[PDB]
């Protein structure tokens, strides 16, 4: 259907492939378990 | 003899070149992403050397016949852009 491989090509222009591979690349931020080894969770609504 | 009606979709042949006007796959256009580039190409075929002329304002309306001296909106058919 045109309007679909239009549509596609579309989100293809819209975003390119690495920018995505990049962004799951990007790497997160784990809790951490220290000074006594209390739980150091990051806070969620400022993360990532 | 066909008349132009808005909305139809029309084929511009360069009178020199021969060749007819269309909207080129290839994007050269400054950082514009989605934009295309508008050349000539000879084959027919394909959906990209047909334009459909659309009402520039309200003066006119779909599916009358076009006139003289009236301004046009070019949409291709492949890309679905305008003449920019």
């Amino acid at each position: 259907k045109g309007e679909a491989i239009r549509i596609r090509s579309i989100l293809r222009s819209l975003i390119p492939l690495g920018d995505l591979v990049g962004v799951i690349s990007i790497a997160f931020q784990m809790p951490t378990i220290a000074k006594d080894g209390n739980v150091v969770e990051p806070d969620m609504s400022a993360g990532f | 003899h066909r008349t132009l009606l808005y909305g139809h979709a029309i084929l511009l042949r360069h009178s020199y070149s021969g060749m007819y006007l269309c909207c080129l796959s290839t994007s050269r256009s400054s950082t514009d992403k989605l934009a295309f580039d508008v050349g000539l190409q000879e084959d027919t075929t394909g959906e990209a050397c047909w334009w459909t002329i659309h009402p520039a304002s309200k003066q006119r309306s779909e599916g009358e016949k076009v006139r003289v001296g009236d301004d046009l909106i070019l949409v291709s058919v492949s890309s679905e852009r305008y003449l920019h």
